[PDB]
């Protein structure tokens, strides 16, 4: 056979019922993210004379 | 002669700031046939 990837000829054997020389290459990706921020400020006075 | 003169005063105050961001990807992707050089690519 003549690999159309690694660009080469190979030899079989009889014990292989089939070697195919396909390409199939399948990826998945996923990417989540999260981010939050927050701030805050309380104050009070209380006064006489 | 008696004199008296007497107050009382109060105050409050407040802030708030806030963020927030999300995000979310996904690919899927199938290739058949190429090279693997460049069905990787």
């Amino acid at each position: 056979v003549f690999s159309g990837d690694g660009k080469d000829f190979y030899r079989l054997s009889g014990n292989v019922l089939s070697y195919t020389f396909q390409v199939k290459i399948n990826n998945d990706f996923n990417y989540e993210f999260y981010n939050s921020t927050w701030s805050y400020v309380k104050h009070t006075s209380t006064e006489h004379t | 002669t008696k004199v008296e003169h007497r107050c009382t005063t109060n105050k409050l105050s407040e802030k708030h700031e806030g963020s927030f961001i999300q995000g979310a990807e996904k690919s899927i992707s199938l290739i058949r046939g190429g090279r693997s050089e460049y069905g990787a690519a």
